[PDB]
């Protein structure tokens, strides 16, 4: 599995592929791993499948209600806080996942939370088999001055590059804009198909 | 909460009487819709108005309105959300609000059968979109339940009730539905009186709800 | 506690006979701030004034004033303050006040509904600052809630809201508060009596909770 | 315990009956310390006096006096005594002396609220010494709490209380505050009767408690 | 057991007249020692007279006389004995019957406290030799604790008392002492009523409890 | 069952007359042994004569009679056959059978004390063979035990009784014994009716018990 | 550890050493394993020091409290059944220890106890690293006839000679005699050494 | 991660770097490890991240809720103590972390608390990986008699030796310093950056 | 870690170094393991540090209690009873630890308590790694007959060989007498450092 978040001035892009498999054995090559949890909230979901999709299940009930009771957005920094305490408090029985959480409140946040609860707010962020792959890309190529166009491209050509070269990853790029003004957006694969062909890159 | 001679339970009645008491609200389905108007006895420019909320959201697409004892009604609600993101973590929506309805319902008929508790003081009316199509049910004190094209609850809900057996028409426009609405709501009220701004909220087929801000509330009054 | 022929709880109405004997206190919104005033009836030079205090800190930015049993109070204030810290724990901060005076209310209103216990004899103002804003709720023994601008509890309630919803403006300065909150508090006293040194806490948006020690208090009276 | 139509709780009010039956005792405090006294009903030269004190040791630097039915206040020393450690062992140390009072007063609370409980027919004075200085708090069996600079529990309390506040005077040496204390004690022997040997304990900061022993009472008598 | 107006507990008082119909028995310290006599309600010669014994062995050093409903007080004695054992495992010794004393007023106090039971219908008195040295105590329904250096519970307890307190003087000799407890204990039967051998039991430092044999008893008629 | 004013517990006293109701039973120690004889008050020619017994073997030492309610009697003899075997599993045997009957006596006496039972309507005679030598008790709805010689419960207890007073002696041989007990019975009917078949139990130290067969106990008639 | 019980006509015998060791470290050179629990009842310990406590202390309280209860001693057998029923209990999570109980009630008996429960009488027996060395002197010299003074003198050459070849052995010997007639009575120290003395031996 | 807590006269200053790694890869570069707990108080965390801040929640609202309730800060012995409790408790289901806890109530304290709630108060402690180099530093370098400012240069080129030598150690440098003048306050980086300039050394 | 706990004719003395490791790793110097527990009562602590200490604080507190209780103080053998109750109690989960307990009732006492709750009492008696060291010294100089100026130097002698040739051991030596007449006293690190120059020692 491969998936991205980074922050922009005014913006988050969160980015994952589609690749399932069972070690070896490619089962599905279009599962799905990013989701919009809140009205300016994604997540990304790598490692165990029925963990990370209980906590997704989870996590969009819990925002919603959370959402409903206070009249206003849960703050990303809570979001990552509530999973937190939720997956520390089952360390010995874990869920054995790694999740990006992703959003805007007064500004944009990524933050990377482990299966023991560990949560680190960073500007940028990768998880799965094929985060190492795109933290090559982003050291080398991320800017926080970069335009939401320049770092939709960017995470396409980091998750491309991580395609290459971790056998886990595969399949169509997805792709979600988070901004205050248009809130959570996930691009058409159109869009992405266009950009990969733009780029120079493949599928 | 015993039987008496004649087979009635007292006490559920007197929690009925507790509900009459309560701000008048009301529902009605219109083509492709349902919408929600609550009255407010609001007494004082003291209080915060935007804090106030007659109609509650359960979700999205389901919204609750409520009649009696206060505190009692906000325990049913908090009862509502909880129960509907449980039928939503377990099968991934709510295909039926009537089984909503029913939990709910099931709460309130329990503390009407067992000692040592006394029935709540409410009744809610639940409106929504679900899989069937727009929805509008009531709940009362024992935990009867009704499903219903129009209807109402609290003190004005007999002049309510009376006004929309005469005057509803199914399949309305929003607009219209909301004007008989308010015409309703008028219905009433006591000699020589307005009727200061109601909250209202609608939802269609295919869309969340939305709940109407005092400026869009005042082209009705 | 069960329902009255006429739906009401007498035990409820009881408790709230409980909390009209304690002092008055009170709560206003100002410019970007809130404040609590508490009278104290301090009877005894033997007394160490300093102490149980009425107003108490909920955390740096959540304060209660009570009036009524003042054992239950205590177990009340308890209560919230414990609710609060788990909430932080849960989310890492308290966004929405009025979730803290719900919960508690929510004790409230269980104590009126099972047998076994007795209602507490207990009002509470509620007032801070959270993401929304300055916030100023009470909470009587039925666990209902209401969101003021403005208002008082206690022995002198109705003195205090008459003069409030009178003299009362929004957005004043912290000082032309606090002065219009102890003209209030001193409109409620009985023939030729004296105010002779409340309590005040106020904090403003960015800042934490401000209480005002007896020479300050002063310069007021 | 339920509230009267007045929103009074008669059980309470009752146990409050209990204490005022009672021996009187007192406490005071003085230049850097507090002190306590206590009446004893003698009744039979057949008991052994130097056992089953009206003062009792919670730890060290703590201590209480009752009045009222005298199994339950043994209970309610027990817990103090257990809830003092309780607190030793967590933090290392017990920081302030009125948060252990609250503790017992809680316990006391709990006790006019569930059913299928009487309340504990007890009034208490806890004194010590803690981080803030010396302390007096009394606690009575409806938990209410009280700081003070001196007070009285028992059937003497009204007229040891009268004589204190005309005759009290803060930061007495403790030799002073002694004989303040057993002239208050014997006021409130109204006929003439004579005052027999009372209990008497004292602490001063930077030290631990001491029992005056038989010797050294009679001294002031 | 709830309060009375006055503050009394009335259940508990009539338990109290049933510890007064029971056998009237006595206990008093001695020189180095402390001794317990009971009077015996021996009816039919179909009785086996060496049973039931109204003194009971706690363990070696520490005994007990009751008074009242028979069946309570083996339940008490049982639970005295358990409660010895214990504290024995514990620490390896038993330094203060005090101790063994209030746990068995405690477990009283409990059934005077909570619904659902009522009070023991038992008094007791607890002698024997500890670490501080002879003790002698008494116990009754509400589960008060008092020490004595003579005491007596039963039918003729006061007039047993009213004796001992115009005769009874500390550090006599064991036969003295029970030649004083046999005189007290004839002082209060009615005219002409002959007195039958009690049981008699002693114990002084360094030695264990011995029971008196009827031959022993004899030759103090 | 709580106490009257005069301490009494008057549900336990009325469980006592459901006690006198039944069928006069007896005991006897002679020399080296102990019996039971039980009267039978057969009433049809329908009834299977020799079934549901009076007297019931609790081991092969040990056997009880009891007298009152049927169904209560039979859930104690069953309860004493279970503790008789949880003694012998964890010692190995059972040394002394009062610990036995104290342990039903117990579970007699707790149904007096606890609300939501009813006392047990239930006296039991229990007689065989420990290591002391031959033991006969009795035990009543109270839990209260006593041993005896000789003793009877039922109707006729008091008849048996007093003639037992003035004909018992110790130590006679089974068949004299067997003979004054027969004796006794028969002098508790109204004259003109006749003493039918009674069953009979005995047994000798170094012995198992032994049941008189039909045709045994005739010659005794 | 090395502990002995024997019994002779009218009595019963008891005897041990006091050595404590970790390993190879002497740590105490005077514990005590030789302990009254009841009127004419003994019990010697062997195994963890901390679990043979417990019981010493379980034992003495249960026998003083059946005691006053029955108003006579628990027999001596009954006292073993009863060992036999708590060790077993808790098997799984046992008490490592091996007990010996001797006592009078109508006859001397010495029962030996292990760590499930399993209770055996014999005439005599012995515990502790030492015993094999102690079986070896029994089987020699035990005689049925001795008198309390030749019992004795057995005890103190048996565990002697055990001190002599188990490292785990050590210190003074302690010696308890039971008789209907005197009760429990643990021998004086010099009584003892004057018969070490007198018998040519060590310790 | 390296952490490092120093008493002076009347001040405590504390410090830690901000690496967050999985075996070799380094997953964030500005972790924080350094918190205030209370007015007068802060911690630093090594070890399992979860598990260390959901400790940090845990003593942000106890020490909270304690004010309120005394009327007074938790004296610092007392926050070591019931650290060492909670802990203690769990110790065979542990919090896997290593933790010091600094502050001033009448006198300035550092305390070094242990997964099984062992706690030890020193003049001065650190924690993690890159501890023994720290200490090398210290023991060269600290005096008692400091200033302030002496303090703050001490603790950044101890950390700075241990990102050195400590592969996983590194990033920025978070100094917090406790006065009872000003409570607890976190240097602003610009002021750590300029005395690393000042100082002659790296990152 | 090394302790001793000695009785002469009226006094106990009891002492300890202070050194805490883990591994070589020599984290404080100056840690505290001799305390008071009780008026005449004292403890030592060696083994697992957050054991050790919770237990302190439960003497502590449970000490006080009954005395409060008893109006006397808990006899020592009844400390050390308690002690081996409460440990045994949880063996298969233990307190990882040895314990030294002395004080004076009507006589001096030390008691040595293992993680089963093993409890012996002796004349005197050593635990931690360099125990053996001062068994050693007590051994060849121990004397019944001592006053306690020269039981004072003779645990200092034994503690100075102990950490001599215990790397686990270290740091100032403390020491404590107990006496009825003047009861605990701590003495004074000034009288202990010219005891040790009149004696001729280092470290």
């Amino acid at each position: 599995t491969t998936t991205v978040g980074i922050t922009l001035k005014d913006a988050v892009i969160m980015a994952t592929e589609r690749r399932v498999t069972m070690e070896n054995f490619i089962m599905h090559k279009n599962g799905k791993k990013l989701f919009q949890i809140d009205t300016y909230t994604g997540m990304t979901i790598a490692g165990l499948v029925g963990d990370a999709q209980v906590l997704v299940r989870y996590m969009k009930a819990e925002l919603e209600l959370y959402r409903l009771q206070r009249r206003v957005n849960m703050p990303i920094e809570a979001v990552a806080t509530l999973l937190s305490n939720m997956l520390n408090q089952v360390k010995y029985m874990p869920y054995m996942v790694q999740l990006l959480v992703g959003g805007i409140d007064t500004a944009p946040h990524v933050f990377s939370i482990d299966a023991a609860g560990g949560s680190v707010e960073d500007i940028y962020a990768s998880t799965g088999s094929g985060s190492p792959f795109v933290y090559g890309v982003l050291e080398s190529q991320y800017s926080e001055k970069m335009t939401v166009d320049e770092g939709v491209d960017l995470v396409i050509r980091a998750i491309s590059a991580a395609k290459q070269r971790d056998s886990a990853s595969g399949g169509m790029i997805d792709v979600a804009v988070i901004t205050r003004k248009d809130g959570y957006v996930q691009l058409p694969t159109d869009q992405i198909e266009s950009r990969i062909r733009k780029l120079g890159l493949i599928l | 909460t015993v039987f008496s001679p004649d087979g009635r339970l007292f006490q559920v009645e007197y929690a009925r009487e507790a509900v009459k008491k309560g701000s008048t609200a009301l529902g009605m389905k219109f083509a492709n819709g349902v919408l929600l108007i609550s009255d407010k006895k609001v007494r004082s420019r003291l209080i915060e108005q935007n804090s106030i909320e007659k109609i509650q959201l359960i979700d999205d697409y389901v919204a609750a309105v409520t009649s009696g004892l206060v505190a009692d009604a906000r325990v049913l609600v908090d009862f509502a959300r909880i129960s509907a993101q449980q039928e939503k973590v377990t099968y991934g929506s709510l295909v039926n609000i009537e089984n909503l309805v029913k939990r709910v319902a099931d709460q309130m008929q329990q503390y009407t059968q067992y000692g040592g508790v006394r029935p709540y003081g409410v009744s809610l009316i639940f409106a929504g979109i679900d899989q069937i199509g727009p929805r509008l049910f009531d709940c009362d004190p024992a935990g009867t339940i009704n499903e219903y094209k129009a209807t109402a609850i609290g003190s004005g809900k007999d002049a309510v009730v009376s006004f929309l057996e005469r005057e509803y028409k199914e399949n309305l426009p929003e607009k219209e539905a909301v004007t008989l609405g308010i015409k309703a709501l008028k219905s009433s009220l006591e000699e020589g009186e307005e009727l200061k701004a109601p909250e209202i909220a609608s939802i269609t087929v295919g869309n969340k709800y939305r709940i109407y801000d005092q400026e869009e509330v005042k082209k009705f009054l």
